[PDB]
RNA sequence: ACGGAAGGGCACCACCAGGAGUGGAGCCUGCGGCUUAAUUUGACUCAACACGGGGAAACUCACCAGGUCCAGACACAAUAAGGAUUGACAGAUUGAGAGCUCUUUCUUGAUUUUGUGGGUGGUGGUGCAUGGCCGUUCUUAGUUGGUGGAGUGAUUUGUCUGCUUAAUUGCGAUAACGAACGAGACCUUAACCUACUAAAUAGUGGUGCUAGCAUUUGCUGGUUAUCCACUUCUUAGAGGGACUAUCGGUUUCAAGCCGAUGGAAGUUUGAGGCAAUAACAGGUCUGUGAUGCCCUUAGACGUUCUGGGCCGCACGCGCGCUACACUGACGGAGCCAGCGAGUCUAACCUUGGCCGAGAGGUCUUGGUAAUCUUGUGAAACUCCGUCGUGCUGGGGAUAGAGCAUUGUAAUUAUUGCUCUUCAACGAGGAAUUCCUAGUAAGCGCAAGUCAUCAGCUUGCGUUGAUUACGUCCCUGCCCUUUGUACACACC
């Protein structure tokens, strides 16, 4: 008989928010789908980074300024729940691209 | 690790560009298509799409071992923490770099601009592909430099559709007399799309309606 | 290139048997991962072992990768004196 | 600029020739309308057809149209 | 295709009306010129000159004075196991603890050496051999095809006098009808959401707890868990919302535009991203292990090491930075942002406490981050005084002396600090750039670069005007009409 009640934050993070979503909201509701207690999906300010460049590969031409932009987004969700429940939302749940991470933590 | 996820998200992108890089050089002679890094348990799992995949294989999988030791070996990775699988791809006729390599390696067998080319649009058209259109840059048993524009069918040019319908891949076949650009472009079918957008922000369709017959007066119907 | 025949015997048998070889364009690095010689020492080594057409070479973001090839196979054999069906990269492993 | 484009113009002529046995001078069920019939990619898309359907609806409702 | 031909338009890279300037001054900085052992190079109207992300102490680095190494694969041949070949203590020496060279003579063991052929490397040449990329035409609106009409035809009509838009954007005329690329759509962002999902990494209300003043009940704070509740503010997912709406002027009652109302918002909602066909001998072999050919390859044009140089100064030009002050300098005090960014196989962003006038030091700390630096308590700015028009206390160039930091190294002074020195510049000739609302201009940050170095830059927010809301006078660019003996197209 193991299961004992262990406080957790899985955090998501990627830069595809339809899969990131799609990971974050089919965990909410896949955990919810037997009446554990959680504080759902918390949202982070959406991180850009820039690059900022010249256009141009030499120095000649318009002072022609490009600048790139790539989006990582970040959502944590807390779960009030034992050992096993969390080895299998771990082992599914599964998306190549987005960065899974489960930390125990209470202290 | 221990990294900020903006280090770790951009070294990730890094490792992807090197990645594809790596196996388009390595594995040309094998139409090579893309990949995909996947992070797992227990195991991290590059997947391949090239076009042959059973000599991709190598002699009773022996190759797939030698670029697996490869990339192990180089990105520092423990004996099985990284796998590479080798799946088709699906109408090879519909990813630009494909077609890219297919003429470059038309040109390196001294066929015709005109009939590679236009056998390149052909074959595109063929597999069910909205447009095409392959241009060829550069110097070619000429002197001066000069280029050729090959189209076919339907492209559009701007906006965000760019981003979601056409592929575009540049390749650049080296020959003995200098160097040419095959730059190859291909408008896959919006009506298909399977995952996103299935028609352009274009098309409003109307829907048309049905003849009525009115008169002969009211009356009701007991249930 | 002239380095001493110990090195030549690391380099050598390490190739004959992981089968796959890499090496960043990095002279003046002393010394290099698992073999234990002086970076130059394999770099060039393998120029030679993949000029004679042993082994296959190739580069990309400033790595040589080095293929092995099945003369070279033959090579690594006649210059380590075991004998045929030896080794290589050529067995299923475990069972991955 | 204000001057609508040539498939919105069409879109809304297509709109009235077909469907006048519905619609009225209100940009709302116009608009509602328009989404119950036609599969228009954008709402603000959808929305420049209905307010333009809209004006040729209560201009044809003085006296008549071409087209 | 072009014209030193005619007629229309378009545009703050054009005027107008004004704004702030630039051009004059000191300095910063790039280009030239000169100088120089070298002062590496590309680029020269818009579309070269604060450009090559070009802020060079080493490196970078291509240049100059000098010293090493081969990292010259591989084939043939030649030398040679009586030894083909490598190293070196000391000394001579050399900038140097380079066995580079030599003195003497130990070692090494077929790894190399010599020679040919062939390679390789090359910020060497050729951007006028090329890929690719980019800039420019273009702050533009153009391209095309089906059925049909005119023509033997190449072609033409469509694709057009007008009108209207930013638009070949529309309306409309109409031998054309209906379309596809491009514009539009779309995307991205800043605007609205007491409507939905929520959040000790965001925040509010209540209460446990407590300090101060009140003490009548209060007002003003503390308490990264004492619990409870909420999601308006903040954050980001899903949806909504505007379609120039309603009314009404004006115009071929057409597209539309104009005005009032309403509204988060009615200049393409504001600002961007993408973006056709075609052109240029525009730039880029000094981004590429992208490359053809040429040149070089062992006294190297390969790389490496020491030192220097790109910063050298009679002068020409360009982007600029700080000023001539009293809408000001100084000095106290008041005190508010937004875009960012940060340390694993390390020293990144640094609060706090003391040491110091300052710069800085020193001991700890949080933070891999909405959690810590940080509310980035930024600066202009507002308030109280001092100074009082005097090259003045405006201005801070030039220059002496002393302390610090970066870094192996700071002399030609990387930067920072304090004392003294107290220039030109009294609103600036002809000329000339940018600009129409949170815009101009003033103000400062962050980020790039970065060991140390912003007078540059990419963004960001802070205070916030004046003047149009027009035209074709200057300029530049498009469009027809027109000529043509050009078509590699007026080079």
């Amino acid at each position: 008989q193991q299961q004992q009640i262990i406080k957790i934050r899985i955090t998501l993070t990627s830069t595809k928010v339809k899969q990131l979503e799609n990971v974050s909201s089919n965990i909410v509701k896949n955990a919810e789908q037997h009446n554990l207690v959680k504080k759902g999906p918390v949202r982070l300010p959406t991180k850009v980074l820039k690059i900022s460049t010249r256009k141009t590969p030499n120095g000649e031409g318009s002072k022609t300024w490009e600048t790139y932009e790539m989006r990582i987004h970040k959502r944590y969700i807390d779960l009030e729940a034992p050992v096993q429940i969390v080895k299998r939302i771990t082992q599914i749940t599964i998306e190549p691209g987005v960065d899974v991470e489960v930390v125990v933590a209470s202290n | 690790a221990l990294i900020s996820k903006k280090r770790k998200l951009v070294a990730d992108g890094v490792f992807y560009a090197e990645l594809n890089e790596f196996f388009t050089r390595e594995l040309a002679e094998e139409g090579y298509s893309g990949v995909e890094v996947r992070v797992t348990p227990t195991k991290t799992e590059v997947i391949i799409r090239a076009t042959r995949t059973q000599d991709v294989l190598g002699e009773n999988g022996r190759r797939i071992n030698e670029l697996t030791l490869l990339v192990q070996k180089r990105f520092k990775y423990a004996p099985g923490t990284i796998v590479l699988y080798a799946e088709r791809v699906q109408d090879r006729g519909l990813s630009a770099v494909a077609q890219a390599e297919s003429m470059k390696f038309k040109l390196l067998n001294g066929l015709a601009i005109r009939r590679a080319a236009y056998g390149v649009v052909r074959y595109v058209m063929e597999s069910g592909a909205k447009g095409c259109e392959v241009v060829v840059s550069g110097k070619l048993r000429a002197a001066r430099a000069k280029a050729m524009k090959f189209a076919d069918g339907f492209l559009i040019h701007s906006g965000q559709p760019v981003n979601d319908f056409i592929d575009t891949a540049t390749r650049h076949v080296l020959m003995r007399q200098g160097v040419l650009g095959i730059k190859v472009k291909i408008m896959r079918d919006p009506a298909k799309s399977r995952t996103g957008p299935k028609a352009l922000p274009d098309a409003v369709t109307i829907i048309e309606p049905k003849e009525e017959e009115p008169i002969l007066a009211p009356s009701v119907k007991d249930y | 290139m002239l380095m001493p025949k110990e090195d030549r015997n690391k380099i050598h048998q390490y190739l004959f048997q992981e089968g796959v070889v890499v090496a960043k364009k990095d002279f003046n690095q002393a010394k290099h991962e698992e073999i234990d010689t002086k970076n130059l020492y394999v770099i060039k080594a393998l120029q030679s072992l993949t000029s004679k057409g042993y082994v296959k070479t190739q580069f990309s973001w400033q790595y040589y990768y080095y293929t092995l090839t099945e003369e070279g196979v033959e090579y690594l054999r006649e210059y380590l004196n075991l004998p045929x069906x030896x080794x290589x990269x050529x067995x299923x492993x475990x069972x991955x | 600029g204000r001057v609508r484009t040539k498939t919105v113009k069409r879109a809304s002529k297509a709109l009235i020739e077909r469907y006048y046995p519905k619609l009225t001078l209100d940009f709302q069920t116009n608009k509602r309308l328009c989404d119950e019939i036609a599969t228009i990619q954008s709402k603000r898309l959808r929305n420049k057809i209905a307010g333009y359907t809209t004006h040729l609806m209560k201009r044809i409702q003085k006296g008549p149209v071409r087209g």
